[PDB]
């Protein structure tokens, strides 16, 4: 329900459920089937002590399989949230735009794309750039926390402190940053938190259908249809009423060890998962991401008229009596390679893009320009 | 003439061109999330044991159907980018060959053609070791050993000497005229009207039609080399960075909703692969998720660059200490995301 | 014997579907359709009688087709080689001197194959037998690409095979193979696949070898109750992939093939036996033979001949590359895992 | 069930409209070209966007040329979440009998091998398109082998006219024509090279003895109506005797130990009768209706027993 | 073929003593060696003008 | 699975004894079917076809191995289905060739030499279970036999397998039994070699296609061309139309002379070579 | 080490390569330390 | 291999011809294999390069 | 039982005494901060490793 404010002068949301499936492989070996099946067994203790070795090999594998699912969820969430998550640098312009204007004038759409580019360029990697400062970073954390508008759901139970104060959300970082923040930029204002235990269930109001075998045709036999309906619809309530009776019954909150940080006005779980979950597996910690940038280096261009000059007189002087390689049209570049090398990039590298026979394929153009019938101009130099 | 040049370039002459070189890079960052009291509703299913048989023995394979719903209205969770580790791609100079690619009609003289090719592909960091297989793709030579990380592939868009440098001191668009559904209006022909219509004026710098008469226009010398349409380089595996700029059918295809476009440059799919040796158009099996600013903005970013070492050395002292232009020489000083990282 | 990981422990027993399928059928009801509307032994052998009853009160499990053959120990040695090698049956060699008189091209020595085979019978004796695969590698060892591991094949054969002057068996049978291609009687016309080793019976001058002519490998009860398991082993000179040499790195079931290479020259004729692992159709295989082995095409009718050998049913097939011991000799051996044998026929040249 | 069946499971994605999802319920007896024998695949690896190369989706004559690089499989059942197909080469079913569906305009018979051909016929190229996913499924056409060799033969002959009508057929009194279509020359080159290498190798010295017998055939076709019908009205050999007087050389090199005509037949069989298998793919499927009938009409299913 | 500062390594004509005559044979080659005498014999690429 | 073939009544003492003899012998049947008459199996069901007609028939009919014979009905397991169901079914040699282990075995029509039932008034001819390397040979020898009668050698009539000698002569009725194959094997070659000869000098289409062809024709095909075109020649000749007519015809004869193996012998606890007249354990399944 | 441990948690041919760069510059820098950051404090404590 | 790039600085094959290449001027002196200076006790620093 | 009482773990505690050495607390842990060149290596011509 949108807020609506009365001005002077002259709603359902439907979202599609994503769906995914998670896998693990448990496999055994023939050697241990015979034992478990009971087939290879003998009276000998040796035959027996060979079981227990291959009974435990299930317990080891079963657990390490079942376990892979609780780590499955904790994986998926991080893989999910990354796909709800606009990068900061692109948000703070938006939240200023949506809150205030939220308006369709092409200039508004236009003035963002200015703000977006330049916000992004500046604030992209913040701790790398402004990291030395402090009052900045203390204000950067506070932006994360306030950039998201709260959500619709109200949970049955709420993660909370020892004191019982509720918890408003979760930072998730690498550990390299977490160590950093916990020294200078934050304080851990709780240690043990309270967390719900039981999952949820659903209340079922379904479409109730019947296929009922029938022997003989009469009203009672037919009314049984009407009867079996009520029987069946009477059953659902008894099903549902249990769940509510179960959800009120089960143990609810336990004590858990996790960090609660007070940022600004709100308590926040501060957590870095690469140990609990992603330690000692082949799976990368998804929170360590990637970038694509693309750069533009000109080669042989030429300075305008006003811009050919020298900042002083004797500024860069060849040895007396020698030519000036400065004054020639430049054919090269220089820039910094990865590791601090001075690379060199000059014309002669262009061969692969030019000497190719392709540059003499005109035929798309000639046909492509002549689609539209073109007029007849003065034909003074086009005609022999 | 493709022959006449191979002399004029190798032997030190400057003909009347200039190029805007372009390349792509990849950096491994370290992010941070945030979320809220409930930012996602998460449905988990029931397990399924599937028994299979194999020479090694019996197999069990377990599955648990799961699903995701995001019940937040608006943005309920946020990622940010903190710092930067090793940039994966070396920032190198590797020129691109079109001889890896195939599909261009060879110049008529079987003498002259084989004369060029043998004088280009020979001794090349990149060009084919074996002749082209009639199907598939020519393979880049294997390298004895690698060091800095995989090697960027530059590209060369020939551009008329006169276009002013001051276009490049700011993040620009290699094509010379802006593109993308981001800037366009609401009509049908808009997303096209921007690119190829030179009656109007460049939305990026309205006081001119284009900065590259050669690269901007339909059927130009520019498009012919780089498009999805013409499939000129479609043969070769090597990633061509400028592809995403000149490819017309992609830009029009994107949708325009900004509320959405932000989120979907968080997770954007790479056009490259780190796992490869040099750089390769991504194989369909593996996927990387990469955030592209240049996905939205159809721009590229300049670097610290110079035509003299001398005039370059003065750059490291800072920005305001950098002499921009000596007589014919010039310097370019990067505006980027990486501006201050000292990376 | 009824443990409590039950849903797997009952699943390995051969399910709940067979209980529920017999529930609507047999557990209920009178319907289908009705009216309308003596100190140590005994009880040691006595529970063994009950074990037969345990064998009778009950009884996945894949099938086989085991084969046996009384086999002379001249060319192959099932004692020297462990269980889990390839084997090769032969035609009877009395057809050799007559077919060489009609299949060899004009101008070639048709007397050569009957003479070279006759020298072998007097060299291993200092009757359609069986050729083991490791013995065949040292014969064609003078034509390979990796020649040192072919000498590692030759290092253990001259020391472990039963007989007198095993190197004289090698250099005479390799002379027989050079007489095969020269008389145009190709070795694929003679070498027939016989299944992988599981066990053998020892006797003087002959052995009774058991083998699986069709089926999987590792679940044959070998006879040894501690290990009814025996992996397939191949020497490193013959193991050729096409997943790495053609950049096909995707998962999928990998097929196994035998491949002969033919070089037809004047008294310098090469033979190479390769085991080709592929993800390919057998009809989509001859084009791959054109890409690799065009060198023996020019020096020669085709240069190649091949047949199916077996299938690895794995999604990601797993191979090993180790150095095992045949007595005291370390040989680089490509150990294959999980092989389901299905033979087939050779393909033609002329 | 690894050896008996093999349940290669094509997964179905989440977002498919119910008009598009219920369009797959009429995809029962089909042919799916699996690239590998993985137990979990996706529609994108099945659909035509897997078949396309870099920039180029080939023509129908080239559309054969990567069928035989793949694994044909027949859809067994279309579940809402997945599509299950057993590969033809490994193992058919428990009992070893799968059902196809005649997308042909041609009625089948019992026991005849069945070759599957790309959609070449006119009014026939029906590709079930996923509008909710932008995917097309070029379902091939199961055909009788006395057609499926001629249909390849008309296409190969059409490309060689285009290096210097033909697209009309008949079958059991039913006139039918295929789609006239321009062909990529890259596809024709591997076909023409596959003809000649099987044609040059099919010639032996003993075949010159057979060549001498040509004027005996026209001496025989004037009396036997069987030979008069066998040659053709438009045969080459009827024209290749009025301008050609063949002869054999007197002696043979080492002509005492070798057989001239027996070597002529084996080299002929290994290359000329083998040649139809190299153009198309192999008909690894025949139809053995157990109790239905002797002729299987169009649109109907047909039981399949594997074919050596 | 540039292995040493003080020598030149080129493709000669193998198995030919010299001076041999007007038209040296087409016989196979072998890398030979001679002694650069002075500085200037250094290749211009390695001692730029 | 095991079908049934009922013997109709009116059987003498030897006519039941002759069917008791053919225990493990091969039978072609039209369809896999439970109930089936014995007139469908017999030689009268084929009409008398030649060698060409039997090979077209033996592809369309379904082979089955007779199992244990009941006095009322002949029980026969079909090869394609019940043998993939059952483990291993025996099979009696009626061949003169002794089978080895592991031999893929096809069938040949009885060209060599045939139980006749008088009370039921019918003949029974049977296929000959001989190995597939011999199977493509014994046909090709006899096709080469019939060509020489259209104007032989002292050899070519004697075959050797596994130390055993055969004689294909052991005749003019057989030559007229095989005359239609000779009229197809000759024509498919004479049509074939001319289309090779009238196309390569007609096009030699150039660049690397004809050059790799000429590399193959370097005194190999062009010398065979110039040797044949010496006793030959070089309006509109229907060249392109005859290729379709040739690939359809010559592609058909490869199907007929294929002779696919159904029987694969995996003996176990038995002789690796099974003699003539003996029963052999037979599988067609892995 | 400090570079290694970061690498052990992900192994292409490429990953190996950047390690080398990572090690060199990390050695040519942090090799001796209390002679370098010795005057600072927060750096040593870390 | 000087037909190849240089893993360190790929755009060139080597920094010196006189050193890198087998049988260069340097390798003749400083290869411990050739065992030239092996007599003298004095350290040769570059021996390990 | 998968996990157990580890046989390595069932020994009772030994006799502990009091000893003078420096426990520095770095990070979250305690560490002996120790320098041995007096206790050992003093007036004995072995070097400090």
């Amino acid at each position: 329900h949108q807020p609506l404010i009365a001005r002077d002068g002259p709603n359902y949301m439907t979202k599609v459920i994503d769906r995914r499936a998670l896998n693990a492989a448990f496999s055994l070996a023939t050697e241990a089937i015979a034992l478990l099946t009971g087939e290879a067994l003998d009276g000998t203790g040796i035959s027996l002590h060979r079981q227990l070795r291959a009974i435990q090999q299930l317990a080891r594998n079963v657990q390490a399989v079942l376990g892979a699912f609780e780590r499955g969820t904790a994986d998926q969430m991080l893989h999910v949230l990354l796909e709800k998550a606009p990068p900061l640098a692109l948000l703070l312009p938006m939240q200023r735009y949506l809150d205030n204007g939220r308006l369709a004038t092409r200039v508004a759409r236009a003035t963002l794309v200015a703000e977006l580019k330049r916000s992004f360029c500046d604030t992209s990697f913040f701790l790398g750039k402004a990291g030395h400062r402090r009052e900045a970073i203390e204000a950067w954390l506070v932006d994360l926390t306030t950039a998201t508008q709260p959500s619709v759901a109200v949970p049955r139970l709420t993660h909370a402190d020892t004191r019982g104060r509720p918890v408003d959300g979760v930072l998730v970082t690498t550990a390299a940053i977490k160590q950093r923040l916990l020294q200078s930029f934050l304080k851990v204002e709780d240690t043990e938190a309270d967390v719900p235990v039981t999952y949820g269930e659903m209340v079922l109001n379904g479409a109730n259908l019947v296929t009922a075998l029938v022997m003989g045709k009469a009203v009672r036999s037919l009314d049984d249809v009407g009867r079996h309906l009520l029987e069946m619809q009477e059953e659902q309530l008894e099903a549902n009423r249990e769940t509510l009776d179960e959800l009120e019954s089960a143990p609810q909150t336990t004590r858990v060890r996790a960090d609660l940080v007070a940022i600004g006005d709100r308590l926040v779980f501060l957590e870095a998962l690469e140990k609990r979950i992603y330690a000692a597996t082949n799976v990368p910690y998804p929170l360590v991401g990637a970038m694509d940038l693309t750069f533009v280096l000109p080669l042989g261009l030429f300075n305008p008229a006003m811009e050919r000059f020298a900042a002083h007189a004797g500024d860069l002087v060849p040895a007396p009596g020698h030519p000036e390689p400065r004054a020639f049209p430049p054919r090269q570049l220089f820039f910094w390679g990865k590791d601090h090398q001075v690379l060199r990039l000059s014309m002669e590298n262009a061969v692969g893009t030019v000497c190719h026979p392709s540059l003499m394929n005109i035929d798309a153009a000639v046909g492509g320009v002549n689609h539209d019938p073109v007029e007849a101009a003065n034909p003074y130099g086009a005609y022999v | 003439s493709p022959v006449a040049l191979y002399h004029q370039l190798k032997t030190g002459l400057h003909p009347g061109f200039g190029f805007t070189v372009v390349r792509q890079d990849r950096f491994v960052t370290e992010n941070v999330l945030f979320s809220e009291r409930a930012s996602e509703a998460y449905f988990l299913g029931q397990l399924q044991v599937a028994r299979h048989e194999t020479g090694g023995g019996v197999n069990f394979t377990l599955t648990q159907p799961r699903g995701n719903v995001d019940l937040g209205v608006g943005y309920t969770a946020v990622a940010a980018t903190a710092t930067v580790r090793n940039p994966v791609t070396d920032m190198g100079n590797l020129p691109q060959n079109f001889y890896l690619g195939r599909g261009a009609p060879p110049l008529l003289d079987n003498a002259a053609a084989v004369y060029l090719r043998n004088a280009v592909v020979a001794g090349n960091r990149l060009g084919p070791a074996q002749p082209l297989p009639v199907f598939g793709c020519a393979q880049v030579p294997r390298r004895a050993g690698m060091d800095h990380g995989q090697d960027a592939v530059c590209e060369f868009i020939a551009t008329p000497v006169a276009t002013d440098i001051n276009y490049f001191r700011r993040p620009c668009n290699p094509r010379g005229r802006a593109a993308g559904g981001v800037y366009a209006g609401d009509k049908e022909g808009d997303v096209i009207a921007l690119m190829y219509d030179h009656g109007q004026s460049d939305p990026a710098r309205p006081f001119a039609a284009t900065a590259n008469p050669w690269a901007s226009q339909r059927f130009s010398y520019g498009d012919l080399l780089y498009n999805g349409a013409y499939h000129l380089n479609g043969a070769s595996p090597v990633l061509s960075p400028c592809f995403k700029f000149f490819t017309a059918a992609d830009i029009t295809a994107k949708h325009r909703c900004l509320e959405r476009l932000i989120v979907e440059t968080g997770s954007a799919v790479s056009t490259a692969t780190a796992a490869s040796d040099v750089q390769f158009k991504r194989p369909p099996g593996c996927r990387e998720l990469v955030e592209d600013p240049c996905g939205l903005f159809q721009e590229a970013y300049p670097i610290t660059c110079a035509s003299d070492p001398a005039l370059l050395r003065s750059a490291r002292d800072g920005e305001a200490h950098a002499r921009e232009t000596h007589f014919t020489q010039y310097l370019i000083y990067d505006a980027s995301p990486l501006k201050g990282l000292s990376l | 014997t009824k443990p409590l990981p039950t849903a797997p422990m009952a699943w390995a027993e051969s399910s709940p579907r067979e209980l529920a399928g017999h529930a609507p059928l047999r557990r209920v009801l009178r319907p289908p359709i009705a009216r309308r509307d003596t100190r140590a032994t005994r009880d040691d052998t006595e529970q063994a009688v009950d074990k037969i009853l345990r064998g009778a009160r009950r009884a996945g499990a894949p099938r086989y087709h085991l084969t046996r053959q009384v086999t002379l120990t001249d060319l192959c040695q099932p004692n020297a080689e462990r269980a889990g090698a390839l084997l090769l049956a032969l035609r009877h060699p009395t057809d050799l001197p007559h077919l060489a008189r009609h299949r060899a091209p004009p101008g070639r020595q048709t007397e050569r194959l009957a003479e070279a085979w006759g020298q072998l019978l007097e060299a291993s004796a200092l009757r359609a037998g069986l050729v083991s695969f490791n013995f065949l590698v040292a014969a064609c060892a003078a034509a390979y690409d990796a020649r040192d591991a072919a000498e590692a094949v030759r290092a253990h054969i001259t020391t472990n095979y039963g007989g007198t002057r095993a190197g004289a068996r090698l250099d005479r049978f390799s002379e027989c193979l050079r007489a095969m291609v020269h008389t145009h009687v190709f070795p694929h016309e003679v070498m027939r696949f016989f299944g992988g080793l599981v066990s053998w019976v020892t006797q003087d001058e002959l052995a009774s070898v058991t083998a699986v002519c069709s089926g999987p490998q590792e679940a044959t009860h070998t006879g040894h109750p501690g290990r009814p398991r025996s992996a397939v082993t191949i020497p490193a000179c013959a193991f050729v992939d096409l997943d790495a040499e053609l950049c096909l790195g995707g998962p999928g079931a990998a097929f196994l093939y035998l491949v002969f290479t033919y070089r037809q020259c004047r008294d310098q004729e090469l033979c190479c036996v390769y085991v080709v692992k592929s993800q390919l159709p057998p009809r989509g295989l001859e084009a791959a033979l054109e890409r690799l082995f065009g060198r023996l095409r020019i020096t020669n009718c085709t240069y190649a001949a091949f047949a199916e050998l077996g299938v690895m049913p794995d999604d990601s097939p797993r191979c090993l590359h180790r150095t095992e011991r045949f007595g005291a000799v370390g040989v680089p051996v490509v150990i294959l895992e999980g092989v389901v044998w299905r033979p087939g026929g050779w393909r033609a040249c002329a | 069930m690894i050896t008996d069946c093999f349940e290669a499971d094509i997964a179905i994605p989440s977002g498919i409209s119910r008009p598009d999802a219920a369009a797959l319920q009429r995809c029962e007896g089909r042919v799916v070209f699996l690239p590998t024998i993985r137990r979990q695949l996706a529609l994108a690896d099945v659909a035509h966007e897997s078949f396309v190369s870099g920039g180029v989706s080939p023509d129908t004559l080239g559309l054969l040329l990567a069928y035989r690089r793949r694994f044909p499989a027949v859809i067994t059942r279309v579940l809402p979440t997945r599509i299950v197909a057993c590969p033809v080469d490994l193992g058919l079913t428990h009992a070893g009998t799968v059902n196809l569906r005649n997308t042909s305009p041609v009625d089948l018979c019992n026991g005849d091998p069945v070759s599957l051909v790309p959609p070449v016929f006119e009014g026939q190229a029906t590709d079930v398109r996923l509008e909710s996913l932008d995917l097309t499924l070029r379902f091939p056409v199961p055909l009788p082998t006395p057609l499926a060799r001629e249909i390849v033969a008309r296409l190969v002959a059409r490309g060689i006219r285009d290096l210097n009508d033909l697209n009309v057929l008949y079958y059991n009194g039913a006139r039918l024509s295929l789609v006239a279509d321009v062909q990529q020359l890259a596809s024709v080159n591997t076909e023409l090279r596959s003809l000649v290498l099987n044609m040059v190798y099919s010639i032996t010295e003993g075949t010159t003895l057979i060549l001498t017998l040509i004027p005996r055939l026209l001496a025989l076709s004037a009396q036997d109506g069987y030979v008069n019908a066998l040659l053709q009205m438009q045969s080459v050999t009827r024209e290749a005797a009025q301008l050609i007087h063949p002869e054999a050389p007197m002696l043979m090199q080492d002509g005492e130990r070798r057989l001239p005509l027996y070597e002529a037949l084996v080299a002929w069989l290994a290359h000329a009768g083998q040649l139809g298998d190299i153009l198309a793919l192999a008909p690894a499927v025949r139809v053995c209706t157990f109790d239905g009938a002797a002729v299987v009409q169009s649109g109907d299913m047909a039981p399949v027993i594997r074919y050596p | 073929l540039e292995l040493h500062p003080a020598f030149d390594f080129f493709a000669g004509v193998a198995d030919v003593e010299l001076p041999g005559g007007e038209v040296p044979p087409a016989g196979p080659g072998a890398i030979q060696a001679t002694w650069r005498v002075v500085n200037g014999n250094l290749p211009l690429a390695l001692c730029p003008v």
